[PDB]
């Protein structure tokens, strides 16, 4: 009960300052209320699917789809802060499955592209997905609250990698 | 910047 309502005030206290400065960094004190939360895993991402991504990617040896996994998180993370920004970068409304870096890193992992359709690229042609053409902007809300999660699910698998996580023996479940 | 978005 308590325990619900800390996190979600730490929660919402990252996604606004990320949405003052889109290119802010945070450490990780900043990000231990939400890694150290008593909170099973399914209940502190409320967004991202993230037991989903753990699992379904955990192909080959830890080494590697963990490597694999952190690295499309750290590029959704850049797509995430990347609508944020006071200056949105051209052909932003959409993103297409050719693209190199999206395809080798992003795609390549099964619910990269679910978490585009949570930024906002909820429209699918066969050659990528893209904005809603009637959506003038971004909903500045929904996509400060995903990149925060892409923001702390990766540092999650990175504190992993460096096998220093608070519960590490738990998300070994 | 690294192009996350087009085609080409």
């Amino acid at each position: 009960g308590e325990e619900e309502r800390a996190f979600l005030v730490a929660r919402e206290e990252l996604a606004s300052a990320l949405r003052r400065d889109s290119g802010q960094a945070f450490s990780l004190e900043q990000l231990r209320p939400l890694l150290a939360s008593s909170l099973p895993l399914a209940a502190r991402y409320l967004q991202l699917d993230a037991a989903r991504l753990v699992r379904c990617n955990a192909h080959g040896e830890p080494r590697n789809y963990l490597n694999t996994l952190s690295t499309a998180l750290n590029i959704l993370e850049k797509y995430g802060r990347n609508l944020l920004s006071p200056q949105r970068p051209r052909y932003w409304r959409g993103v297409k499955f050719n693209n190199p870096v999206f395809r080798s890193t992003v795609d390549a992992v099964q619910g990269g592209r679910d978490v585009l359709r949570l930024y906002g690229y909820t429209e699918e042609q066969p050659d990528g997905l893209s904005f809603p053409e009637g959506q003038e902007e971004p909903d500045e809300h929904q996509v400060a609250t995903v990149t925060l999660e892409v923001l702390l699910l990766r540092t999650e698998l990175s504190l992993l990698l460096q096998n220093t996580h608070p519960r590490q023996q738990a998300l070994e479940q | 910047d690294v192009d996350l978005y087009t085609d080409s």
